């Protein structure tokens, strides 16, 4: 919303010279992850460069893979398709895989209430903050966390075996901008 | 203010240091510890100012702008900007006509993302050996690896050297196969004066910050020759529901960077060329072979160890390599190895789990891969040293000469290299 | 996007170009047209970020912050930030007790600003000849200059070479005068390991963007040794009603530039030293002399032409100087003259109008200086060439060797230099 | 918003690499001048890094030098001191040397009404904008213009009017560019 705030952070990180997710001494994604854990009281965070990443991380996070099924009920038409691509089917008998909250500039200020909800997987789409596509998966289920990072090429490579993998690594630059927003909107 | 600015300039090295003791034996290193760090990417004021320009524009317009600018420069008919190199290869494969169950011939030696792109396309990687010198997919191999399921061939311009498109192309027209390039290291690399990324039916390319043409974090771009391919790739995005979109922040960095790319590339070329020429005078080291039509981008500079010297009579090549790594590292030349394991032996292609239940893989006959199937690729891993960031960065004359001195210094110590190597523990 | 960014790197030049035809005669220049530009100051990403830091703070705090930072580094006890180097000299003089009607001894060779600061202090400049090697104020030609009015001696560390503080300090002490340093070229220049600006009772220093240590445009700083002097200068601002304050914008650039100044200095130093050694091998060119106590800032690099080589028999030195300029320019090295005429003969010190009605000047004994008064400085302006931006800019190795080749190339063409000089139109 | 507009301008000029008053290819100060010339309908503008520069320029431009006098009715305590330092006396029977307007954020939007006046020398003090000490002098008097430049070191001898004492009142392009921006945002162009 403020051009100076966004410019200042992009300036700051660029001046650091540290703009790669896989680079050592890269605190922007960690800093983001902390705030979101605090706000949600969750123990594990996994950042993504796409909502699609967070969706897969949640599905494969609970061994809902090709051939399996879950409750495609509260899904939009897009995530309907993602699941059809992944090979997953529908059943009303089973629970929902995640509770997705689209975060934007209106509802960001009161994020604590949104996430103070007991559920397996909280998914946060940050795309509409306008810093680029970004999502974060939150859980206490360590096995989801580990499985979620491991679907990303370079996530914990720096005996839970990975199969198919994607580059859903988020840009520090982008992660830094969302981290600022959260701070400027009062999530210490 | 946290800054990466290097505060100590690299002094001009004394050429007498060729005669110096090795740093591993208490000698003074060619490159002092202060002068060991390089800067990458080259973040200049322009890039900061470009962020203040782009932030005021619709995010999708910035992405479009970048896509168009880079596309035009490359000379590709069509382009889709992605969130990653890996996604761009996925789209490059689908758009070109690869469908679930098809086999794609890839080299065994490349980044995991190459092969993961194929598996995301619901296709089956068929791994192949490389040429001992180019290190790219060996065309002589290809006959043996063709089946009825073979749909595409996916060469990698690995290190930034263009693969043998002349040959691989003719093979593809002949066997009715598509050609999809991985150009993720070959920013600005050309063949017959034409840029890598334009030869294939489609191609994908990392634009990550660790690449010679770096965008502001994670980024990639897919190129297509015909509109049919571009349309199929865009259709696939609609059907699949994947969000593979680029960040404006990432693209904004690309826009500014692109204006200065030719300058940084010129330094890279002249630097790398001087080193090739200098290493050719040494008995121990050889820079990368480059076909006459090709221009190397030199994202990585792989050096061959002449392991056949008499001083190394009964010494395994791997010990010669490990000895030279230690020796060079103490001098201040960080010569890591890019890929230690070939992609058929990475866990994903050992468990063959795919999307779950081994989805892609069970469509076709399982081929149990063995080390004896890739003799040239293993030969390379046993007998080469890779310079990455040291020559990707457009380093100053003082640093380049520092490299030259280091290799010349070690080249005078073939006898000690032999001794140190021989005393290394067995694996 | 409007950027100064140089898009073509300088090629490593062929040392065989020493044998090449001169570019004035139609040959290949050592430096191609594309490689003649050089970037100064070195505006990096850190400087842009600094503006975004400093913009959020009280402007006074920004100027204060800078002033302190630079003051500690220099090692002066007191410092006033300022709008310009000319203003900082004015303060320096006045704060050190210079008063209306007083006389200051100054070299005839310096920038107009030096003397204009003197005249601004309502004082009368007494112009002295220079040493022919340091090009600084000549300590010998100082006996026959002191009068009852003489209050201070103002040595300029010209080009960035420390002047003879040792010799000039003892002279001031012996005649009970003050020493005010013009250190406008001498950022980071030491004598006995002490930065220029701490030696005098006060010193002024330009911090313009054309100085080795640049602020964001026009800027200055005045240093004072004792607190008495600092307070006098502060009180002068109160009384005078002059606003000589610094821009925060200018100050911000100083802050960021200061963190990187030692890096750029190091290259400056090696570049210039290399060039001195190489110029030593030539017949025709000699680099600046440097007392063994001093370190040169190399803001400017004045080269001595041997005009007495046999080839230049009946050719006046000014024709040799003009020819070498033309020759060097065609090869790509922009050699030029800093001062074309000495300060005594600049209109302000000819009309002697001052504040009005000859104000400062009538308050003392008239001095009708003639050319015969400053033989050393006149021979300097006849027989030397200066590199400015060429070496102030911390150039890359390729560019430096291009300078070395250029001079060696011209050194192999002394006969032609003679022949060309001889054809130059007689300028009376 | 304002912090951004400032940063952007500084980033732009810094990116150009043209931040010296004297350097050719500098267009920030000329742009600043042209805006005020048009606003005021005065033919000549001279920029300074201090109001003191503008005052001294206006005075010396009308040959109000050491030993002369002018009307100091309107002067604040600072200008009184500066006039005294120049050796310029007071007389009720004489005209005022100039008209001064302290521009700031509250009144910068209404600059046509301020500057479009009959004063033959309009002095604008922009210091309160907070980009640094700055002042512009606006006149139709060609002779004032020329003297105002000639008192600056490197004024219009970038390449008769013989100069006496001189000062460095050259304005920083960076500063001038901020002023220019602020103007453009507040109605002028």
């Amino acid at each position: 919303e403020q051009l100076f705030q966004v410019s200042f952070v992009l300036a700051r990180v660029l001046t650091s010279g540290i703009i790669m997710s896989i680079e050592k001494n890269e605190n922007e994604l960690k800093g983001l992850e902390n705030i979101l854990k605090k706000t949600s009281s969750k123990q594990y965070a996994v950042t993504f460069n796409s909502i699609s990443g967070a969706v897969i991380g949640s599905l494969w996070g609970q061994d809902i893979v090709y051939g399996e099924a879950t409750n495609q009920q509260s899904l939009d038409e897009q995530q309907e398709k993602l699941f059809k691509w992944l090979g997953i089917g529908h059943s009303s008998l089973l629970p929902e895989p995640y509770t997705l909250h689209a975060i934007n500039w209106g509802n960001i200020s009161n994020l604590q209430k949104i996430t103070h909800e007991e559920a397996h997987v909280t998914l946060l789409d940050f795309t509409k903050l306008g810093f680029g596509p970004c999502a974060v998966l939150l859980t206490n289920n360590e096995t989801i966390y580990k499985k979620s990072e491991r679907l990303k090429i370079f996530g914990a490579f720096d005996e839970i075996k990975p199969g198919l993998q994607f580059n859903f690594r988020l840009s520090p630059l982008v992660g830094a901008c969302i981290k600022m927003a959260l701070i400027k909107m009062g999530l210490n | 203010m946290k800054t990466d600015f290097i505060m100590v300039p690299t002094a001009m090295p004394d050429e007498k240091m060729i005669n110096y003791q090795l740093a591993i034996d208490g000698g003074e290193p060619v490159i002092p510890k202060a002068n060991r760090k390089t800067i990458f990417p080259n973040i200049a004021k322009e890039d900061l100012f470009q962020m203040m320009i782009s932030v005021q524009k619709p995010e999708e317009m910035v992405v479009s702008e970048f896509a168009e600018k880079y596309r035009q420069r490359v000379g590709a008919p069509y382009a889709i900007p992605t969130a990653s190199g890996t996604s761009s290869l996925h789209l490059a494969l689908v758009g070109a006509g690869v469908k679930a169950g098809d086999e794609v011939i890839v080299p065994a030696f490349t980044f995991i993302a190459t092969a993961q792109a194929i598996v995301a396309a619901k296709a089956i990687p068929v791994f192949a050996d490389i040429d001992p010198q180019t290190y790219c997919l060996d065309p002589r191999q290809l006959d043996k690896k063709v089946t009825a399921r073979t749909k595409a061939v996916m060469p990698v311009h690995v290190h930034g050297l263009p693969a043998d498109i002349d040959a691989l192309a003719s093979f593809c027209r002949q066997h009715q196969l598509a050609l999809i390039e991985d150009a993720s290291h070959a920013h600005s690399a050309t063949l017959h004066g034409r840029y890598c990324g334009t030869f294939g039916d489609a191609a994908g390319q990392s634009l990550m910050a660790d690449k010679n043409f770096p965008l502001g974090g994670e980024a990639g771009i897919a190129f297509f020759k015909e509109r049919e391919s571009y349309d199929r790739a865009l259709a696939f995005l609609e059907e699949s529901g994947l969000d593979y979109r680029m960040s404006w922040v990432a693209a904004a960095f690309g826009i500014s960077q692109l204006d200065r790319l030719d300058y940084y590339d010129e330094i890279r070329q002249r630097n790398a060329q001087r080193l090739i020429d200098e290493l050719a005078t040494t008995r121990l080291f050889t820079g990368p072979m480059i076909p006459a039509a090709a221009k190397h981008s030199f994202n990585m500079f792989r050096i061959k160890i002449n392991t056949a010297l008499p001083e190394f009579k009964d010494i395994p090549e791997y010990k010669l390599k490990l000895a030279l790594q230690q020796i060079l590292n103490e001098e201040g030349v960080f010569a890591r190895e890019w890929q230690n394991t070939l992609l058929p032996f990475h866990l994903p292609f050992q468990n063959k789990k795919g999307f779950g239940k081994g989805y892609p893989f069970f469509l076709g006959d399982s081929q149990e891969y063995k080390h004896e199937h890739f003799p040239n690729a293993l030969q390379m891993l046993r007998s080469t040293l890779v310079l990455c960031r040291e020559l990707r960065s457009p380093v100053e004359y003082e640093k380049l000469h520092s490299y030259i001195i280091t290799f010349k210094k070690v080249d005078k110590n073939i006898q000690r290299v032999a001794e140190i190597a021989s005393q290394i523990d067995d694996v």
